[PDB]
């Protein structure tokens, strides 16, 4: 490394090199920090975590018990050891607490003043962070498996919601219009994700093994259906063009938004070109999931090489996105792992699990 | 709408007078009898379809064509009050050298109107679903091109719907409908671009009869359309409860998440 410092200092390399390379080096060194803890507040498993996109200071966390906890990730104490204390919490006594498991929780991109959370009580509630009161409640006729607000839309403020119904609901937070539906799936929608590149592209994955990308502006159905083989097994599309051979319970666009990673219960992950949904044939090997609900996984950002961190049973498996090489499997949870979220500032990973723990993985040295 | 463009388009004056016609003696008698008839009573009991009753009532209010009664042949003007009013209006307007546009929801009544206009010296041109389609646009063009043709009988279903009738000046809606849009487009045939002369709309209605209740229906509909097209602050239609008592005769005499949350709180405060 001192070579890296000397290269930065002399302008041999752009300073971008040392960031990105050092960021990567940090990611490869992720290790369970016992020099950092997250305060236990969930009585039930953590289904979801979300670090705020601006300033990355606060994390939301949704539990199987229905509570939403709001954690502060900055070490405000002077010690080197700290516990990420829980700022607020939608507890059992809140009048608005969810009744059943919170399945997704998301900071409003663009501003930390409002977050949204959806549950198995069939509601997507929008919250004022400051007063911690709901500002809006959308009711759905079927249990919500995931939602997602666009990380990029300065223009629209749609929330895509996937329920057990076969239809994707778009909920407009600007005047509250929960009527719009995308129709074309056939079984529950286990994962939705807006594109980080394009304002109005949404990808939705369903238990029917199909993943569709939609231009929600468009009035004409899906843009693309991802097909495992790219056409080697080609049929008039009524049942073919499955992304997976099981349920597809996870989606994640890569950072720059040029590829889509889907995980499904055939124990595979695939990487897809998000422009024409073609399959890049990245291998990745066998990725165990048997989650019956959405599997929340992330990608890294701002490294030399992009990584994807996928819950693999009771561990987080780290893979290199574009080559498939499994970097490592981070082993520190006790029960299955439900969600991992990446802190892009410091290359830290937080992962929740059914054992009611949120473990921080920070680079060593 | 034609209010955000009127100053930028310069249309002429428009009027929407309504005339509450009074049912004549024979007309009154037939109506009073049929409301008291066992058939209406059975319809009120729901034993058969209501539509039959509504047809009958509308016919009665429209002309006593339930029963026909020299110079008292079928379709006699003096037998029905609305026809008397039409006589007076067409008289004054023909004296005004003005082109009239008379609409009727019915087609056979358009025939009785036709024979009437024979009985008068009013030169008309009639246009309904039975008039050939190929003769349709040339008929419209003919009426619009010359002022010789005075009145223009029209069934509202083909008479509405995109035809341009700027030639006519005066419009009278002779017969109400359950659909406000029908009469609206009917009256709007004249007051279009190219109408270089003032136009007034007369809605002829029978006070206290079925037609007033149909009027109430189409008002309530119009308010419902207004509540969702022009502005949601519509005033509640307080005049009627709108029940099945319409069989009676009662003649006269990035957003920064605080703009969002503010908007949300506004909507959910209601």
């Amino acid at each position: 490394m001192l070579g890296f410092l000397s290269a930065r200092q002399t302008g041999l390399e752009d300073p971008l090199r040392l960031r990105r390379a050092e960021s990567t080096r940090r990611v490869l060194g992720l290790e369970l920090n016992k020099d950092r803890d997250v305060e236990r507040i969930h009585g039930g498993g953590i289904n979801t975590l979300d670090i705020e996109p601006v300033e990355g200071r606060y994390m939301l966390s949704g539990g199987s018990d229905g509570v939403i906890v709001l954690y502060d990730l900055e070490n405000s104490s002077r010690q080197s050891y700290y516990t990420c204390k829980a700022v607020c919490s939608i507890g059992r006594d809140h009048p608005d607490v969810h009744r059943y498991s919170v399945e997704t929780v998301q900071w409003y991109p663009h501003d930390t003043g409002m977050f949204t959370s959806s549950s198995f009580d069939k509601t997507l509630k929008v919250w004022d962070t400051n007063t911690l009161q709901t500002a809006d409640v959308f009711n759905f006729e079927e249990t919500v498996y995931s939602h997602h607000m666009s990380p990029v839309s300065t223009k629209h403020c749609l929330v895509a919601v996937g329920t057990r119904g076969p239809k994707v609901q778009l909920c407009d937070l600007k005047s509250g219009s929960c009527s719009h539906i995308l129709q074309g799936h056939r079984q529950e929608i286990l994962a939705v994700s807006w594109s980080p590149r394009y304002d109005y592209i949404l990808a939705t994955a369903s238990a029917d093994s199909r993943v569709k990308l939609w231009d929600v502006r468009r009035a004409s159905g899906c843009l693309i259906t991802l097909d495992q083989h790219n056409g080697k097994k080609s049929q008039a599309v009524e049942s073919a063009n499955t992304a997976h051979n099981g349920k597809v319970n996870g989606l994640c666009f890569t950072s720059d938004g040029l590829h889509l990673l889907t995980v499904g219960t055939d124990n595979r992950m695939r990487l897809w070109n998000s422009s024409n949904g073609e399959n890049t044939l990245v291998n990745y090997g066998k990725v165990c999931n048997n989650s019956k609900k959405g599997l929340k996984f992330t990608v890294s950002c701002g490294c030399s090489s992009e990584f994807v961190f996928v819950p693999y049973g009771s561990t987080i498996a780290v893979y290199t996105v574009y080559s498939g090489e499994q970097i490592t499997m981070l082993k520190g949870h006790y029960k299955t792992v439900d969600c991992c979220v990446f802190q892009s500032n410091f290359q830290e990973l937080y992962s929740g699990s059914r054992d009611c723990n949120i473990l921080a993985w920070v680079p060593s040295l | 709408m034609k209010s955000d463009v009127k100053m930028s388009l310069s249309l002429p004056d428009k009027n929407e007078q309504v005339l509450f016609c009074r049912l004549t003696d024979e007309q009154h008698k037939v109506y009073q009898n049929f409301v008291d008839s066992k058939e209406v009573y059975r319809i009120l009991n729901g034993e058969m379809q209501i539509f039959s009753g509504l047809i009958a009532l509308r016919k009665i209010c429209n002309h006593p064509d339930l029963f026909s009664g020299e110079e008292d042949q079928f379709g006699y003007w003096k037998r029905s009050g609305k026809m008397i009013v039409v006589e007076s209006l067409l008289k004054i307007w023909h004296k005004q050298g003005q082109r009239v546009l008379l609409f009727s929801q019915s087609r056979q009544m358009l025939d009785i109107l036709e024979v009437f206009l024979r009985a008068q010296k009013y030169t008309y041109l009639k246009m309904d679903g039975t008039t050939t389609i190929a003769s349709r646009q040339p008929l419209i063009t003919r009426y619009n091109e010359d002022t010789s043709i005075f009145v223009f009988l029209l069934t509202t279903r083909v008479g509405g719907l995109g035809v341009n009738l700027t030639g006519a000046n005066r419009v009278v809606i002779y017969d109400p409908d359950w659909n406000p849009s029908t009469d609206t487009q009917a009256r709007e045939r004249a007051w279009r671009i190219g109408q270089k002369k003032q136009v007034t709309v007369y809605r002829l209605l029978t006070a206290g009869t079925i037609e007033e209740k149909i009027y109430h229906r189409q008002i309530f509909k119009q308010f419902l359309t207004n509540r969702v097209l022009k502005d949601p602050k519509q005033r509640r239609f307080f005049k009627s409860n709108d029940l099945y008592e319409l069989f009676t005769l009662t003649s006269p005499d990035p957003l920064a998440s605080s703009s969002l949350l503010a908007k949300m709180r506004a909507r959910n405060h209601l």
